[PDB]
């Protein structure tokens, strides 16, 4: 993810 | 609301003030709600004066201003984290969070998580720029609430961000070193802080059996499960990844979590509104019916077998897939007392309508379901009952179907089903 600043199957 | 020109114009002056000005002007308008000029302050060369700006110890404002502004230029493309990172910020931010001013540490946190949330290879370069021991060393305090509580949400996202991708995963001493200040940020009350711890937890157990036993060895999966019985749904998501990734582990570590009280939230988390927390859920589910018998029975004991009777009836197609590798995982491990059960539960009629789907590979692991049942009603010499019952609810028509099906697994299968028992 980024922000900005404002203001057994191991697989399904 | 300043032009880039005007930007370029006070940044490029001989006089702190004027240069601070304009960057405070560059720093509101990569903050403007609609479409930042990131591409035209990048363009106007502005990044290298940026970085510094950030080591400018004697002006603390121009400092803030310019690391606002690197976080908000790579908090965007690739192409933008790695123009950031070309100008040298990683290390300019490491010795900024240190700071004497809570604010410019935090934007230096916050700016580093989203060089790091780029990818692996600018996570592991902040990793070898020593950004963790700084990191960690802002969250050594007694009681972690009398911490700020927007520095603690940044600080705990931007270190999941540090735990987070794989190809490769990140460093092993490098988790070990996070791990203790995770349980702690693990059992804070913040709910946005326990989001991102449970995210955190999620990436690591994402991965080979030895990253889940590193993290498992913490003792975090009674704390897992205690979240995952939370109201809030940005908790319980993580949480619920983070189960099911550990139960795809070994038998011990699925163990660990059934011990830890999981299967009773599994009711609701099988019923869940939201689709994804459903198949989550069962997948997670499908995940444990491939354990030991005695898991199996532990979900059996918990009355789980017709909450995947009805995520098989009626669910998204998706749930569906995930019931029916659930349902095969079941027979194929289980002991013949309980597919009998299974089947007593209601699974056939279900189990057949669902062969009437436009995907082989539900099919496949359906058709492998229907001869564990049969090979358990043969041992049991009820095969013929368990035919009648396939017959009633219309399915022996669907595997007469499946016959003349395009995939040669499906065709045979069927084919052997219908020769072997009806």
């Amino acid at each position: 993810e980024k922000r900005r600043k404002f203001l057994k199957r191991k697989v399904w | 609301n300043w032009s880039v020109e005007d930007i370029v114009k006070g940044i490029n002056s001989n006089n702190l003030e004027s240069q601070l000005q304009a960057t405070q002007a560059a720093r509101k308008l990569l903050s403007r709600e609609k479409q930042p000029p990131i591409d035209n302050i990048i363009r106007a060369g502005l990044i290298p004066k940026f970085v510094s700006f950030l080591g400018k110890t004697d002006c603390s404002p121009i400092q803030f201003e310019s690391a606002w502004a690197l976080t908000n230029i790579a908090s965007g493309t690739s192409e933008q984290t790695k123009a950031v990172v070309d100008g040298g910020a990683i290390p300019a931010f490491i010795s900024l969070l240190a700071s004497p001013h809570a604010h410019i540490s935090e934007q230096a946190v916050w700016a580093l998580g989203n060089i790091a949330g780029d990818g692996s290879a600018f996570r592991d370069l902040v990793i070898k720029h020593g950004a963790i021991d700084p990191l960690l060393a802002l969250l050594a305090v007694p009681d972690l609430s009398t911490l700020a509580c927007g520095y603690l949400r940044n600080l705990t996202w931007t270190l999941s961000n540090l735990c987070r991708n794989k190809n490769p995963a990140p460093p092993l001493d490098a988790v070990e070193q996070i791990l203790p200040t995770l349980v702690r940020l693990l059992h804070h009350n913040d709910p946005e802080v326990l989001a991102d711890s449970c995210w955190a937890i999620s990436y690591l157990t994402d991965g080979p059996n030895e990253r889940i036993e590193m993290v498992v060895k913490k003792g975090v999966v009674p704390q897992l499960v205690k979240l995952l019985g939370a109201t809030e749904l940005p908790i319980v998501t993580p949480a619920l990844r983070a189960i099911g990734n550990i139960v795809t582990g070994t038998d011990e570590q699925t163990q660990k979590v059934i011990d830890a009280g999981a299967l009773a939230v599994f009711p609701s988390l099988l019923t869940n509104p939201k689709t994804n927390i459903q198949k989550e859920a069962t997948w997670t589910m499908s995940n444990i019916t491939a354990g030991r018998q005695d898991q199996i029975q532990q979900v059996v004991n918990h009355g789980l077998v017709p909450f995947l009777v009805g995520v098989l009836s009626k669910a998204d197609f998706k749930t569906q897939k995930e019931a029916a590798w659930a349902i095969t995982n079941y027979t194929s491990g289980g002991t013949v007392e309980q597919i009998v059960y299974l089947v007593h539960c209601g699974i056939i009629e279900p189990l057949m309508n669902l062969l009437s789907a436009k995907d082989t590979k539900i099919i496949q692991v359906i058709l492998d379901a229907i001869s564990n049942i049969f090979q358990a009603a043969e041992k049991l010499g009820e095969t013929e009952k368990l035919s009648i019952m396939i017959e009633e609810c219309g399915g022996l028509d669907k595997i007469e179907a499946l016959q003349r099906h395009e995939n040669e697994s499906v065709y045979k299968a069927s084919l052997n089903l219908i020769e072997k028992y009806f």
